[PDB]
């Protein structure tokens, strides 16, 4: 994250990191046995890491779960980005608490302007490499799909809405990817892709998740 | 453009 602020020790209860020996990329959990994240992000070897805050240092309720399968929607291409989705079961169910909790699925997708919580331990510098050793957070508005169209001709499509600043400056970046973009207490989004971070007419691009609820619940309910 | 994934895929 780029031009945010840290978000204080399990403030963002739901956020996960996801680790094969090293952080690489964000996802969050919607129960207490699946966690939702970006298909981009698929390996094999992925251990479930809930209640983070410094994800260097062990200092108490950390839950280290292994994946038990990794589901990438049947449709993602890797070409476009295009249905940029991943469920993933963990092998026991994790413990809910106050430092671990799951996020609701959305009943509507949210509409221009309105303001969402993006967060992660991506690269905190546009231009660089400094990752944080604590989970960052960020404020960011959803833009209108005509602005998000105008700034990525032709590869923006139904499945995807941009959120940010077009200043430039305020981003999500590189190791955020497959993080949560919740807004008035639903996941409406996932970090996915962008040109560069925080660079001005670019804002981030996310998996737009009201469109894949029905997609979600089916393929929990059958695994 | 990349994805924000560690290492990004452009
Ligand atoms: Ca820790």
């Amino acid at each position: 994250i780029v031009g945010g602020y840290t978000c204080g020790a399990n403030t963002v209860p739901y956020q996960v990191s996801l680790n094969s020996g090293y952080h690489f990329c964000g996802g969050s959990l919607i129960n207490s046995q699946w966690v939702v994240s970006a298909a981009h992000c698929y390996k094999s070897g992925i251990q479930v890491r809930l209640g983070e805050d410094n994800i260097n240092v062990v200092e108490g309720n950390e839950q280290f779960i292994s994946a038990s399968k990794s589901i990438v929607h049947p449709s993602y291409n890797s070409n476009t980005l295009n249905n940029d989705i991943m469920l993933i079961k963990l092998k026991s169910a994790a413990s809910l608490n106050s430092r671990v909790a799951s996020i609701s699925l959305p009943t509507s997708c949210a509409s221009a302007g309105t303001q969402c919580l993006i967060s992660g331990w991506g690269n905190t510098k546009s231009s660089g490499t400094s990752y944080p050793d604590v989970l960052k957070c960020l404020k960011a508005p959803i833009l209108s799909d005509s602005s998000c169209k105008s700034a990525y001709p032709g590869q923006i499509t139904s499945n995807m809405f941009c959120a940010g600043y077009l200043e430039g400056g305020k981003d999500s970046c590189q190791g955020d990817s497959g993080g949560p973009v919740v807004c008035s207490g639903k996941l409406q989004g996932i970090v996915s892709w962008g040109s560069g971070c925080a660079q001005k007419n670019k804002p981030g691009v996310y998996t737009k998740v009201c469109n894949y609820v029905s997609w979600i619940k089916q393929t929990i309910a059958s695994n | 453009s990349c994805t924000r994934s560690i290492p990004p895929q452009c």
